[PDB]
């Protein structure tokens, strides 16, 4: 369950606040029932409170307005831009930093025992989120071999064995490679080439990921509060 | 019983109308409208108002007359002392909403102040007036429980309440209200047997009165928690029933016809290294205050005392039996039943 | 100079005083507009017991 909670206003009057919320005047008996008022609904100061704190509401007093209130629905326009970064950043996860150290596991990609935890340099284990995780995430699957993870057949990817010929039939294996494993993520919406070259020993390539935007996410985790979990088991 | 907005606003509508046809728009936004729509919307706050003057009137006009306070829900407030480590270096402002609470799971209530406070420089020690967030008695906390600030300056010393809360109150329902007021009213009753009962039993010693009723006669039985009446009550009975007493009729006092029942008990035991003076003791004083339990009209149901007896102990006690108790002993209703010389045989 | 990005970061840092609150009422100053990256700092020349 979830209310509307408004803050008394200056000279704000009952009829106002109904007309404001509930779209008509007449709700304001409702309203002094609910949140049990005498007549001098809204005191201008805190003086005249004093009088009966129980009964009366001054300026800066918080009122209840029993209507029910979801956290869908909700314009996403009136959402505060760190709320929408926050947001996000709970879309897409936090999780502990394995891929620190880029130039070693660049350096060694098809071997294991190429990635390891970090501190976060406050005594605390290290922790990528948002982008950050994103890109940990995918360059984990990248750079694992299918089937070798256990209790996860599918989760990894076949380039360990695409160390093939130089010719565009091998380039173009590469490409439908990564594009599936990109595919594969549930977060990815869409993966494709941008640009790619061979060099003779060297292949180069180079994509572009779009990630799911900002609103898909924000109505995800906001649809999440029903729930509560507010967690990722995809 | 009374108008509304809409009717308000559309009787005021004709009625300007009927007065001069020289304004006709009475449309959305028209200055004529929304002033007469002001009007009314102060006269509909005016009717809830004399609506609930009205409510509260009802129910509580007529017994408020005679010095009868319905005991309204209220917040737990007092006064709490904070004490500087010096005198003031400059004004300090203590916001009105100020939080104050206690480092204790006893008390996890919290207190707020509903005004703002000024602390003058030459001040070293200021009180401040903290209300209970909560209705009830639960903000009723002791002396020295309030002694945290949770957005005080650390130029604090120390904060104390120095005296226990008391003024938090739970709301008294409407039907005790009325309870009190006819209790009230049928104490003003005399003259009756009723009332002459009521009369003896207000007395402080008094534990049990009988009225037995006679043409021309009152006799009162009377007794103390010990079944007796001493010279000295009886005379104070008298006293009190001389206002309550009919005219040209006769009262008289008497005690209780007291019963001292003697019972010698045998009782069959199971643990035979148990036995002792302590279980005996224990019994004889159980036997003691069945009896004297009793009041004015109880009959001693023999099977009663069995089942008491037997249900000290499912176990140890065996088997009981009396010789001096045959047969339950009836009494009338002005004759009560006391405890006697008690014996317990251990077998 | 310290870098601010939650209340309970300038809780731990700031114990209390006029600057907390400032830092809150920023944070809170607008419901949509909101700023970020607050950079605070502490006048009183203190010392530790």
């Amino acid at each position: 369950m979830r209310f509307k909670k408004h803050v008394v206003q200056h000279e704000e009057t009952m009829q106002a606040i109904a007309q404001r919320y509930y779209g008509d005047v007449s709700y304001w008996i409702d309203l002094v029932e609910h949140n049990n008022l005498k007549y001098p609904y809204l005191v201008e100061t805190d003086e005249e409170k004093m009088k009966d704190p129980e009964r009366l509401a001054s300026t800066g007093d918080t009122l209840i307005i029993p209507i029910e209130s979801d956290l869908t629905d909700v314009s996403a326009k009136e959402i505060n831009s760190r709320d929408k970064d926050v947001l996000v950043e709970l879309a897409l996860g936090r999780d502990l930093n394995i891929t620190a150290d880029e130039k070693y596991f660049n350096e060694h990609g098809t071997s294991d025992n190429i990635l390891a935890f970090s501190t976060n340099g406050n005594g605390d284990l290290d922790t990528v989120k948002g982008i950050d995780n994103m890109k940990q995430q995918l360059q984990a699957r990248l750079l694992t071999p299918r089937g070798s993870l256990m209790l996860h057949p599918n989760y990894g990817s076949d380039l360990h064995n695409l160390f093939g010929l130089n010719i565009p039939e091998q380039a173009t294996l590469i490409e439908m490679e990564v594009l599936r494993t990109l595919t594969s993520d549930n977060r990815v919406k869409s993966a494709n080439l941008i640009d790619w070259k061979i060099q003779g020993n060297v292949y180069s390539g180079q994509f572009s990921v779009e990630i799911k935007s900002v609103e898909e996410s924000i109505n995800f985790v906001l649809g999440q509060d029903e729930e509560g979990i507010f967690a990722l088991f995809e | 019983k009374t108008r509304k907005l809409t009717n308000i606003l559309s009787k005021l509508i004709d009625k300007t109308m009927a007065g001069t046809s020289k304004i006709t728009d009475f449309t959305p936004g028209s200055a004529s409208r929304s002033l007469l729509e002001a009007v009314s919307l102060e006269i509909e706050q005016f009717y809830i108002l004399t609506k609930e003057n009205i409510d509260w009137g009802i129910q509580e006009g007529i017994i408020e007359a005679f010095d009868f306070q319905k005991r309204q829900s209220k917040r737990a407030y007092g006064d709490v002392t904070i004490q500087f480590y010096q005198p003031l270096d400059m004004r300090m402002y203590i916001p009105a909403g100020t939080t104050f609470t206690s480092t204790r799971q006893e008390y996890p209530q919290q207190f707020e102040t509903l005004v703002d406070y000024y602390a003058e420089p030459d001040s070293t020690e200021i009180v401040v007036e903290v209300y209970c967030k909560e209705t009830g008695v639960a903000g009723n906390v002791p002396e020295g429980t309030i002694n945290t600030i949770a957005s005080g300056s650390s130029l604090i010393r120390s904060v104390n309440n120095e005296y226990s809360f008391n003024t938090g109150t739970k709301e008294e329902s409407q039907e005790d209200f009325k309870r009190r007021f006819h209790s009230f009213v049928e104490s003003r009753g005399r003259a009756t047997n009723k009332s002459v009962r009521y009369g003896a039993l207000q007395i402080p010693d008094v534990e049990g009165v009988y009225v037995y009723e006679e043409t021309g006669h009152i006799t009162v039985f009377a007794h103390d928690r010990n079944g007796n009446l001493s010279d000295t009550l009886k005379e104070d009975i008298i006293d009190a029933l001389q206002d309550y007493r009919p005219s040209g009729i006769m009262l008289d006092v008497t005690g209780v016809e007291k019963e001292e029942v003697n019972v010698s008990a045998t009782v069959t035991i199971s643990n035979k290294s148990r036995i002792g003076d302590t279980l005996q003791k224990h019994i004889e004083s159980v036997i003691r205050s069945y009896l004297n339990n009793l009041k004015t009209s109880d009959d001693l149901i023999i099977t009663d005392l069995i089942q008491a007896i037997m249900n000290i102990d499912d176990v140890l006690i065996y088997d009981v039996s009396f010789d001096n108790l045959d047969e339950n002993i009836i009494v009338p209703p002005q004759g009560i039943i006391r405890a006697g010389e008690i014996k317990v045989e251990l077998k | 100079v310290y870098e601010l990005r939650n209340y309970s970061q300038a809780k731990r840092l700031f114990r209390s005083g006029e600057l907390l609150d400032a830092i809150e009422l920023a944070w809170g100053s607008n419901p949509n507009y909101t700023a970020g990256r607050i950079l605070a700092m502490r006048i009183e020349d203190a010392k530790p017991a």
